[PDB]
RNA sequence: ACCUCGGGUGGGCACUCUAAGGAGACUGCCGGUGACAAACCGGAGGAAGGUGUCAAGUCAUCAUGGCCCUUACGGCCAGGGCUACACACGUGCUACAAUGGUCGGUACAAAGGGUUGCCAAGCCGCGAGGUGGAGCUAAUCCCAUAAAACCGAUCGUAGUCCGGAUCGCAGUCUGCAACUCGACUGCGUGAAGUCGGAAUCGCUAGUAAUCGUGAAUCAGAAUGUCACGGU
């Protein structure tokens, strides 16, 4: 596949393309200070202003392989790296103990 | 085939002053709580004699009379019919069937006081007229047809 | 969840052939390009067809509807 | 003086005995034995070395040991009876082999094994 | 009439109300401030402290009146071609439970 | 002084260059306050076929140390901030 | 000393607060067996002493063929049609109505990741801790509340006053996307749980065995193998 690994990877600069209207429209909704006439003004926000402004369709993978499973928070890499990284020494502090 | 285990009985009861009774908290402990077990380990022995007139170590000791068998029920081959093995055995066998099956009839009584439905059978062995005494006399006269099979074909 | 924390439905781009089409008579079905797209609670009695890719279903809407999705006119798994 | 340091340990403890001679007085964890405990039998299991060393008239024992469970460091009162007393004298030295209550049992819950269910409690197989 | 249906005795007074379905933590203040004692039965006390514990029967829903609208709203789901009556025509769980086959207490015979 | 260092072997060799080189200059710096092993167990898969019976054990350690200088004037904390690393030690400092 | 006897705090380096790393556990020794010999039986001290295999899942997460789509699976806004109950079951927590049928209470869990995060005592509460925010780089804390105990009530042993499967409608929280369907279990209702027998999962020592997971590429419903089952 070639038209797959370079069309959802570009979500780094398109999901936060605006990035300044996306925070000026999503905090005071969590505030009840909006008036009873003002249910509508905060809802001209992000959808027909072209709809790459939400983030429900992004997924975390590996870098050099691209495996979504086995991905953790302490790496940008996946389950087929940990056996072959710190023995060549690509990961700090990963030491066997008990 | 070697027996490698070492028999380590640990008997020291904090208040009760028994000889053979102390460590028995194993089927009174129903995989649960010890504070639930406090009126039924010794508090039920403080509940046996409360309708009786003795010490609760009197009636407990004499379970080695009539609910303890004489012969053993293990099966053996020669070339034919599978022969069981009747023999005079050391107390670790016959009195092992004089303590744990005496308490095992506790569910078909189902009365008030959880503490009483475990130890409401122990005082029936003064004459020996309870539940575990019926099966012990079944053993002896289901051992007539076997008692000569100890050396010859055994 | 799915309570009435969201009271109204003010959605602007799902609207501009719906709220404008009040003065115009009802002679054409309003076609929909989603399995999600909903419309007002004060327009009650329009026609929306379940959008997935092969053929359309009978959709009958009366005055007493308040609750949930359009997933009942055609089913989720329609027993093929 | 008799101002010493003994320690009983069940479930990774570090105890404090404020020990002195006296007449058989017991106390535990800034409390008495009739004060924190009760509704158990594990209080006078420690009686079994206590009345056989005949120190029921000679010492004051306050072994604070914390942690564990309900009756878990009721297994620590088992240990700390004669540790801070055999650092005084050598009378009851060879007279305590019959009990055997000092060895911190390492057959407790050790490292966690995957594949099984618990330490060495095996799962269902065919 | 007394609790709607004829009532067996030799059991509890608050649990005579807390008779399958709406109750105890809402009637936590009903049986405690009316003065009606939970400590004894519906008969053996004075027979007069039931008169407001009987009026709750015919105010909201009744054993006869629960049968009134047990077919109106189900008629709203069967011939309207909808999906609450697509797994009522079949008999499955409806509100999105363990879905297809091997379900314990939702299908029946 | 608080750091942010790796393990047992790159703080017990990094605090040797701190306290003696700060005692040389006529000042009084306290001794090392310990910190045990950061216990966290790690579980991943290693089998080429997908297998639930196969897990294992890993760990990354995280060891820091509490120190403090009594008379704060030391050039041992600012000038010997560039010395107290070798390859990837990141020495945070505190004026305590 | 003090304290609200929760220790504001000096002092806690000795009558310590979870140790980085460490002499670490024996063929060590005497004696009866055996060819004296491997071992095997017994005693030390001391509240510690003997442990290279089974023509079968992937020309497909790196690899690699005989034919192919070749105005095309180079076009994608895709005009929806994958569970008639008509069964055996790989069956494998839960009870046998009596320790008896419904809670807000006990000496009581409580720290880390924490610069697009974790989300107080909540004012809200029967039980919802959205505006609040003690903690914003956590010997701090948000889920912060809790442990199967006393004698727990009326009444003392039940296929039922454990019983609710389609008829929660409908209640100021992601926020432009809840028009006949979701947590919020408040118990007015609509059941099938009675010694496991035909025969077989399978238990010789820490074991057969019923108290729970906190944290992302920086947005918190990842259940048979759950950080501690205190038996």
């Amino acid at each position: 596949k070639e038209s797959m690994k370079n069309r959802e990877l570009k979500r780094q600069l398109t999901v936060a393309k605006y990035a300044k209207k996306r925070a000026e429209l999503k905090a005071i909704i969590a505030n009840p200070n909006s008036s009873a006439e003002e249910r509508w003004n905060a809802q001209v926000a992000l959808q027909k202003q072209p709809r790459d402004a939400s983030a429900s369709r992004l997924r975390n993978r590996c870098r050099l392989t691209g495996r979504p499973h086995g991905f953790y928070r302490k790496f940008g890499l996946s389950r087929n790296k940990l056996r072959e990284a710190a023995m060549r020494g690509d990961v700090p502090g990963l030491v066997k103990a008990s | 085939r070697r027996r490698v285990a070492a028999k380590r009985e640990v008997l020291a009861d904090p208040k009760y002053g028994s000889q053979i009774l102390a460590k028995f908290m194993n089927h009174v402990m129903e995989s649960g709580k010890k504070a639930v077990a406090e009126r039924i380990v010794y508090g039920a022995l403080d509940k046996v004699k409360e309708r009786g007139k003795a010490d609760p170590l009197e009636t407990f000791e004499k379970a080695l009379d009539a609910i303890a068998p004489l012969v053993e029920v293990k099966s053996r081959r020669v070339g034919g019919a599978t022969y069981q093995v009747p023999v005079e055995v050391r107390p670790s066998r016959r009195n092992a069937l004089a303590m744990r099956w005496l308490v095992d009839f506790a569910r078909k009584r189902g009365e008030k006081s959880m503490a009483l439905r475990l130890a409401g059978e122990l005082l029936d062995a003064a004459e020996g007229k309870g539940a575990a005494v019926k099966k012990r006399e079944d053993v002896h006269r289901m051992a007539e047809a076997n008692k000569a099979f100890s050396h010859y074909r055994f | 969840p799915r309570s009435l924390k969201k009271g109204p439905f003010i959605d602007l781009h799902l609207l501009k052939k719906v709220e404008v089409a009040v003065e115009k008579n009802d002679r054409k079905p309003i076609k929909t390009w989603s399995r999600r797209s909903m419309i007002l609670p004060h327009m009650v009695g329009l026609t929306i067809a379940v959008h997935n890719g092969r053929q359309h279903v009978p959709v009958l809407v009366n005055e007493d509807m308040v609750g949930h999705k359009l997933g009942e006119f055609a089913a989720t798994r329609t027993y093929r | 003086a008799t101002q010493n340091y003994g320690t009983g340990r069940r479930k990774t403890a570090t105890a404090r005995v404020f020990l002195r001679p006296g007449t058989g007085k017991i106390s535990i964890n800034n409390r008495g034995l009739d004060q924190f405990f009760g509704r158990e039998t594990a209080r006078m299991v420690v009686r079994q070395p206590l009345e056989l060393t005949e120190t029921v008239e000679k010492f004051d024992i306050f072994v604070t040991v914390v942690g564990g469970g309900v009756s878990g460091q009721a297994g620590a009162i088992r240990h700390g009876i004669t540790r801070a007393l055999i650092e005084y004298d050598e009378t009851l030295r060879s007279s305590l082999r019959k009990a055997g209550y000092v060895t911190r049992d390492a057959r407790e819950v050790e490292r966690k094994k995957v594949g099984l269910r618990k330490a060495r409690k095996r799962p269902q197989y065919s | 009439r007394i609790a709607g249906v004829n009532i067996p005795d030799n059991k509890h007074t608050v649990i005579s109300l807390t008779i399958y379905g709406v109750g105890r933590t809402t009637a936590q203040s009903i049986c405690a401030a009316t003065g009606v004692n939970p400590a004894a039965k519906i008969k053996d006390l004075s027979d007069e402290q039931i008169d407001q514990l009987r009026n709750e029967v015919a105010k909201i829903t009744t054993e006869g009146d629960l049968r009134r609208e047990i077919n109106m709203n189900i008629k709203r789901l069967m011939d309207l071609g909808c999906y609450r009556g697509l797994r009522h025509r079949r008999g499955l769980p409806v509100r999105g439970q363990r879905t297809k086959t091997n379900a314990r207490t939702r299908k029946g015979p | 002084i608080r750091l942010k260092a790796f393990d047992h072997r790159l703080i017990d060799q990094s605090t040797q260059e701190i306290v003696e080189t700060a005692k040389r200059t006529g000042a009084q710096v306290r001794g090392p306050i310990p910190l045990p092993t950061r216990k966290e167990r790690f579980t991943v898969l290693i089998s080429p076929h997908v297998n639930k019976d196969a897990r294992d054990q890993y760990e990354i350690r995280t060891h820091k140390r509490v120190l403090d200088i009594v008379q704060p004037t030391d050039k041992t904390v600012d000038a010997l901030m560039k010395l107290d690393l070798a390859a990837g030690v990141e020495v945070q400092i505190s004026l305590g």
